[PDB]
């Protein structure tokens, strides 16, 4: 079900945060185990030194979609591989596009 | 130190 392999675990948001600051490159992504929320994933995003957070969670359905910013339509996807692999590209409802994957210990 | 995370 989780294939993903910028998956960190269980780390708080703060982790994350530090994470990509000390990477230092735009696009750069993982994920983590939303505390507050459990059960669901946060994808974070490298930009000027911020990290930008999106709600990832898989429906009854069986599909796994992405919640940003309003304005914009949550796509549904059959795979969560998939998913990281549409933000690869321009127009998609999010601050950058990814271009730099945050491997989990295996860079 | 202040915030790194703004969310979406």
């Amino acid at each position: 079900m989780d294939a993903v392999a910028v998956y960190h675990g269980k780390i708080s948001r703060e982790t994350g945060e530090k994470l990509l600051l000390a990477t230092g490159l735009d696009g750069s992504y993982l994920l983590r185990d939303s505390e507050s929320v459990p059960g669901v994933y946060c994808l974070c995003v490298l930009y000027h030194g911020y990290i930008y957070t999106y709600r990832v969670s898989q429906t009854e359905t069986g599909s796994w979609s992405a919640e940003t910013a309003p304005g914009v339509h949550k796509r549904y996807f059959r795979k969560i591989k998939n998913l990281i692999s549409a933000f690869q590209k321009p127009d998609q409802g999010i601050v950058i596009p990814l271009q730099y994957p945050v491997e989990k210990k295996s860079s | 130190r202040k915030s790194l995370t703004i969310y979406a």
